[PDB]
């Protein structure tokens, strides 16, 4: 059966700059059970229904995980902005695919913080649909060149959200899959 | 040095546009988060609107519509493009460069004003001391549009005991303000007592001698 | 959406002072909280952010705390020169960049009472179609102050207008005008025409009033 499993329920998941890849192929898959489960709060799917997916075939599917903030969740559709879909994260405008996604304070929170979750905030351009950045070189916000130096208009352009459970939900942890269809 | 400096401020009728300009030097708008933040007169800071170092861009729920924000890599300058102005719209406007939403940089502010009022000089009138051993006297200077009027008294040569009021905006669009000063009662009958109003948009001035009134 | 509020809005101190500004968050918004410190017509600066780490070139005597939904800023030892209009932000928020209110720190000295006088309209404004009674409360301290306008004993609400100066530089008073405006045919109406001031440093209000046309 396919190993919709080990993506949904892994112990641990990525951060959304280094977001992981997953591929689903030569296996059996019931799509109808993931839409049928209570515990996702998001379930979009484009170009396709959700209902009927399971009647369908496909040549290649895609399973990307990580994690964001609740209130970054809507970055995760066709044709959004924001520091999510522009540097980190991004669908194309004709995605054939659904995005699933749950609270996750429980396990991805810390009293006193978890910063092993990170996102990208400096970048000079967009990223294109599914790019994938994970270069830590020191952005340089001015004309003066940093030379690996972090200082005045010289970041490091990774910044961790340090999840904790007293957080509003905005800015609780929200596991996100991603599935893409070749169809 | 680094800095930001912005112009373009000034007076225009509701309904009307404005184009704010902000002038970077010792940071690169184009590889910046850039915002613009107002201040109204008497009040608190308000978000405007952002522009991303990728392109996007974003505004506040109170000017959607009809700001939009743009950039010149060329002239490493960022603008602020202002539509259908409304008198709320009135406020000194700040161009900042964001790090993690931190605003680190700012600029000096430049100041833009929307009323459909048109120029108009004051009217100046005795605040007369009364008849009934400090006394207090002053000019009430009513009717006035734009901002700012400057007042003296006795030319400069009196300056202890002044008081000159912020102006209020009425609600007929014109500006008033008051300028008092204490004296000794003693000295009512033997110093003159004048007050100098200036109205440079308009200009006006005026010199208004303040007695008792008679009796 | 997620409110900021700071308390207090309005705080006396002396230098040398211990000073603690509270930002509070409607909900849990970790350390994600910056400070900046503002003063008339100046742009604002930035003090503090992450909730407690100071921004370069910022004394050591600002300090930063907190983490969730409660944050201070401290000022260990008050100094001349940070008397000033003191604003919290909410970093990384939904809607963006959300600033409290504000928290401003004045000079504090021993209570005055004001100086009362009341100033009936000029017989030249009077000509044309307005009458301007003006209320003036002199070099006075706490800032707070009320003033009730009474027209033969009538309390008089919506037709007033006050504006207030900054504190004194030599002596850390307040002074305060109040503006009464009617037309010409209402003003004659009317025979008694008072202010009523209530301050901390009166046992009890103090009013000062005019008959209309009487010397
Ligand atoms: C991930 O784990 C959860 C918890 O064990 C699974 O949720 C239950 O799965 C069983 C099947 O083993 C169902 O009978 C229950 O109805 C499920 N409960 C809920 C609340 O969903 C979940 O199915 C697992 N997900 C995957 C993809 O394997």
């Amino acid at each position: 059966l396919c190993p919709f499993g080990e993506v949904f329920n892994a112990t641990r998941f990525a951060s959304v700059y280094a977001w992981n890849r997953k591929r689903i192929s030569n296996c059996v898959a019931d799509y109808s059970v993931l839409y049928n489960s209570a515990s996702f709060s998001t379930f979009k799917c484009y170009g396709v229904s959700p209902t009927k997916l399971n009647d369908l075939c496909f040549t290649n599917v895609y399973a990307d995980s990580f994690v964001i903030r609740g209130d970054e969740v809507r970055q995760i559709a066709p044709g959004q902005t924001g520091k999510i879909a522009d540097y980190n994260y991004k669908l194309p405008d004709d995605f054939t695919g659904c995005v699933i996604a749950w609270n996750s304070n429980n396990l991805d929170s810390k009293v006193g913080g978890n910063y092993n979750y990170l996102y990208r905030l400096f970048r000079k351009s967009n990223l294109k649909p599914f790019e994938r950045d994970i270069s830590t070189e020191i952005y340089q916000a001015g004309s003066t060149p940093c030379n690996g130096v972090e200082g005045f208009n010289c970041y490091f352009p990774l910044q961790s959200y340090g999840f904790q459970p007293t957080n509003g939900v905005g800015y609780q942890p929200y596991r996100v899959v991603v599935l893409s269809f070749e169809l | 040095q680094v800095q930001l400096v912005e112009s373009g401020g000034g007076l225009v009728q509701p309904g009307g546009s404005l184009r704010l300009s902000c002038a970077a030097s010792g940071l690169t708008v184009s590889s910046n988060y850039m915002s613009w933040v107002r201040q109204a007169p008497g009040k608190g800071l308000e978000w405007v609107s952002v522009i991303y170092s990728g392109g996007s861009t974003y505004y506040a729920d109170s000017v959607k519509g009809r700001f939009t924000i743009s950039r010149d890599d060329s002239k490493n300058t960022l603008y602020l493009q202002m539509n259908s102005l409304r008198a709320e719209d009135t406020a000194v406007y700040y161009c900042a460069r964001d790090v993690a939403d931190a605003f680190d940089i700012w600029g000096q502010g430049t100041m833009v004003t929307v009323s459909s009022a048109s120029t108009k000089g004051p009217s100046v009138f005795p605040l007369a001391p009364s008849s009934k051993g400090t006394a207090a006297l002053g000019c009430l200077v009513k009717d006035y549009f734009p901002e700012p009027v400057t007042v003296s008294w006795n030319s400069g040569a009196l300056t202890s005991g002044v008081h000159t009021f912020p102006a209020v905006l009425q609600s007929s669009g014109l500006y008033s303000l008051s300028s008092v000063v204490t004296v000794p009662s003693s000295s009512l009958g033997t110093q003159t007592y004048i007050c100098n109003v200036n109205h440079k948009p308009s200009n006006t001035k005026v010199d208004k001698k303040v007695e008792p009134k008679s009796c | 959406d997620i409110v900021m509020t700071q308390s207090p809005s309005f705080l006396s101190a002396s230098v040398g002072d211990r000073v603690t500004i509270t930002c509070r968050a409607s909900q849990g918004i970790s350390s994600y909280l910056a400070w900046y410190q503002q003063k008339p017509g100046k742009a604002p600066k930035l003090l503090i952010y992450a909730a407690s780490t100071l921004q370069s070139g910022v004394p050591s005597r600002f300090s930063g705390s907190g983490s969730g939904t409660e944050f201070t800023l401290t000022i260990s030892s008050l100094q001349p020169e940070d008397f000033a209009t003191y604003y919290c932000q909410q970093l990384n928020s939904y809607p963006p960049f959300t600033f409290g209110p504000g928290t401003k720190v004045d000079i504090k000295r021993t209570v005055a009472a004001p100086s009362v006088f009341i100033f009936p309209p000029s017989d030249e404004q009077l000509k044309s179609g307005t009458a301007s009674v003006v209320c003036l409360l002199n070099n006075f301290y706490p800032r707070e102050a009320k003033v009730q306008w009474k027209v033969d004993n009538a309390l008089q609400s919506g037709n007033s207008q006050e504006s207030v100066t900054e504190q004194d530089s030599k002596d850390s008073t307040y002074s305060l005008s109040s503006t009464l405006t009617l037309s010409k045919a209402d003003y004659e109406k009317h025979k008694v025409y008072a202010c009523e001031v209530t301050h901390q440093g009166l046992r009890s209000p103090v009013t000062k009033s005019f008959n209309r046309g009487e010397c």
